[PDB]
DNA sequence: TCGGATGTATATATCTGACACGTGCCTGGAGACTAGGGAGTAATCCCCTTGGCGGTTAAAACGCGGGGGACAGCGCGTACGTGCGTTTAAGCGGTGCTAGAGCTGTCT
DNA sequence: AGACAGCTCTAGCACCGCTTAAACGCACGTACGCGCTGTCCCCCGCGTTTTAACCGCCAAGGGGATTACTCCCTAGTCTCCAGGCACGTGTCAGATATATACATCCGA
């Protein structure tokens, strides 16, 4: 049958996911996540929603923000292919490791 | 008869809350009377160019009620706002619709 | 006390005054109202970096118009001090 | 008790922010490179947060704990309070 | 006239030098850098201890405002030295004459 | 009058806890100030200072010098892995940087 | 004026090689001018400021030490 | 044929040297008429301590210093030794200073 | 080329629970007055900053050769995108409970 | 502002059933990483030139720091009352559902 294009629908997700707001990791996971990280730290913690739905919020403003400068160095790289060394390099210039 | 410091001003926030908020923020043992009412008219100042950036982008999604993505539209449009707000992030702004020239088709 | 403190009603009065016709969404009021308070407190901030440099033990208008100018951009400044200027000239000369 | 829930983070949601991003193509390594990217993230933010609360001697983190702890570290979030 | 008084933190920094390096000097350059750090240090600490107060609705910075910015601002192993050695202080402090 | 000593010798302290104390009231960082603050903060303070110039003078040390000097303490503050995270964005005046060559810049054949 | 050309080629090449630059392109010199004076522009607009607000009309160290302080550098060597 | 070293030999001890020293890599005279004729633009006539400009070199050196070495690894990244204008936007951009 | 697939934006109608308006009321804003010391004013000094001359001599500028590293063009292969059927548990609604957030009062 | 006792009653955690979209494993193609090659330019290294940074010494004057004096401006206390803030309410905006245009891309 009819098949996209390898970047068809790549473009056409960013376009929806660009023009769309809502949190895009499901919010169970992340709120296990949160708090499998949060016991090891102090255990039987509670979060309230507001709360897990705040660090989830920060976390992909956070991981959006930095797949932009992942972009623009993978970009700078003349690839179009983000890679690891991407991250690491953002990161990095960005003074948080 | 009593008139608020707000209208004497000419000012729509509460020269009183600013007031207090700095007499308890303990920014300094004394607050100077014509602190908060300069303050508050740079607050008034910021709020209405927000608001009139962020009803202009409700307007152009041809919506009538402001929400957060008509407020990171705003700040991160204007070139002013954006570098004041630059380590801000506003929960359910989503981000600018932009993608790079390169990853465009041929 | 239980009591919230909110600028709800003042950023809805703004808003009538820029946009009669245009509305607030209730998330947007509470970045609004956080905002407000965060701007709010990087020019107290920063007017008492200026008071404490200067060991002025007060807070006047030229700390906040100086803080103003630390912390806002250009345009912004200039339109925040004239309305600042503006304002402490009208509430002086009104009594 | 909860372990290995890092994997939960399932690759198309790190596609989405990718996506969100304007990233085109993701190798197929980027993908744990971004798990192990946000663990760090979270535990900082999350030890912030937690600090806050033991400070407070609360049992159940506040929202307030994360705006705090987002704040400290340059990047304050607008929407959970004031 | 006669020049005023300038406090700072050179007796100290040097007679702490002693313990470290008895028989190491420091040059002005170095101690005016290290009473920079001093005095930056300070207002950092007493910075976070601020706002910590302010968060929990309190009007008195303790120990435990000071604990918990020492455990926010400094890094994991030097965080737990450094509320080892206040602890120690505070405790033998208290405990003293 | 009793025996005068002092706070700092109290707590087995060099810093000086009265100054300590007199800054944070006078800095104005909160409505009251709490005895054990200034005795934790000089004491964070004096081991701070403690682990910086420990290592500063081994870097002295190391480099055959007798004082520490800006140098000394800019290599002591990069090469600790916490000491550089704490003072990341601080600058070091006369400090220079820390000896760094990229490998792929080194000589080849 | 000519001031902003005052910075000598070899006086960017050496900061360059003590950020570890093996080899720098001819247009670097250009770039690094702008790059440095809108750095200094902004350094100098609050260390001015600072000394407005003091009413004073020399810029002292301190002024310049709370400008970096608040342009979110801190400097350490120069008192206070 | 006369001895030359060969491109980059002296570069890499030059890097040695100035990472080794600590001396300002600026002319005090070119950078204090520098910092005069930016400060003239926001104010006329004023004065800069002896010690005011020292300050705004040490920082104006340190921060194309720490600029360079994230343009390098970022010229690195492109499997570049040479930096160039882009690298030196890019590092400042990913620094989030535009 | 190119026409057909076919997702996203838009237009239509219904809906609905969100926010905009209406209300009660009390505590926080405004008004009045004081004390008082912080802040402003004035005179003074002096020192360090700005300005100048001399000169020399380190550093910068300029010219040149060439080689090495930036980058155009290329091949390819394998990794990643996309499509499909599978199936999985997140999301949703409902029910349970009681930890412990939040508050008051004491009170000390 | 916390030790202690007690109340509320919120809402976070605990748990099941059902839905079905999101996640998943796998098929499979060609888009795209990059290794390899060619090349040329433009950047390094040095001789050579030169200029202006640098040192050192002196002028001077002005503005910064200082002391002396003052008073007017703010914090504290008191008075007051209607502004703003939980509650009540409903209606109409854009979510949701449905239909259908059109722009954008793919197989021919």
């Amino acid at each position: 049958p009819h098949r996209y294009r390898p970047g068809t629908v790549a473009l056409r997700e960013i376009r929806r996911y660009q023009k769309s707001t809502e949190l895009l990791i499901r919010k169970l996971p992340f709120q296990r996540l949160v708090r499998e990280i949060a016991q090891d730290f102090k255990t039987d913690l509670r979060f309230q929603s507001s709360a897990v739905m705040a660090l989830q919020e920060a976390s992909e403003a956070y991981l959006v923000a930095l797949f932009e400068d992942t972009n623009l160095c993978a970009i700078h790289a003349k690839r179009v292919t983000i890679m690891p060394k991407d991250i690491q390099l953002a990161r990095r210039i960005r003074g948080e490791r | 008869k009593a008139k608020t410091r707000s209208s004497r001003a000419g000012l729509q926030f509460p020269v009183g809350r600013v007031h207090r908020l700095l007499r308890k923020g303990n920014y300094a043992e004394r607050v100077g009377a014509g602190a908060p009412v300069y303050l508050a008219a740079v607050l008034e100042y910021l709020t209405a160019e927000i608001l009139e950036l962020a009803g202009n982008a409700a307007r152009d999604n041809k919506k009538t009620r402001i929400i957060p993505r008509h407020l990171q539209l705003a700040v991160r449009n204007d070139e002013e706002l954006n570098k004041l707000l630059g380590r801000v992030t506003i929960a359910q702004g989503g981000v600018l619709p932009n993608i790079q020239s390169v990853l465009l088709p041929k | 006390k239980s009591r919230k403190e909110s600028y709800a009603i003042y950023v809805y009065k703004v808003l009538k005054q820029v946009h009669p016709d245009t509305g607030i969404s209730s998330k947007a009021m509470s970045i609004m109202n956080s905002f407000v308070n965060d701007v709010f407190e990087r020019i107290a901030g920063e007017a008492s970096r200026l008071a404490h440099y200067n060991k002025r033990s007060t807070i006047t208008s030229r700390e906040i118009q100086t803080a103003v100018r630390l912390l806002l951009p250009g345009e912004l400044a200039k339109h925040a001090v004239s309305e600042g200027t503006k304002a402490v000239t009208k509430y002086t000369s009104a009594k | 008790v909860l372990r290995d829930n890092i994997q939960g983070i399932t690759k198309p949601a790190i596609r989405r922010l990718a996506r969100r991003g304007g990233v085109k193509r993701i190798s197929g390594l980027i993908y744990e490179e971004t798990r192990g990217v946000l663990k760090v993230f979270l535990e900082n933010v999350i030890r912030d947060a937690v600090t806050y609360t033991e400070h407070a001697k609360r049992k159940t983190v506040t929202a307030m704990d994360v705006v705090y702890a987002l704040k400290r570290q340059g990047r304050t979030l607008y929407g959970f309070g004031g």
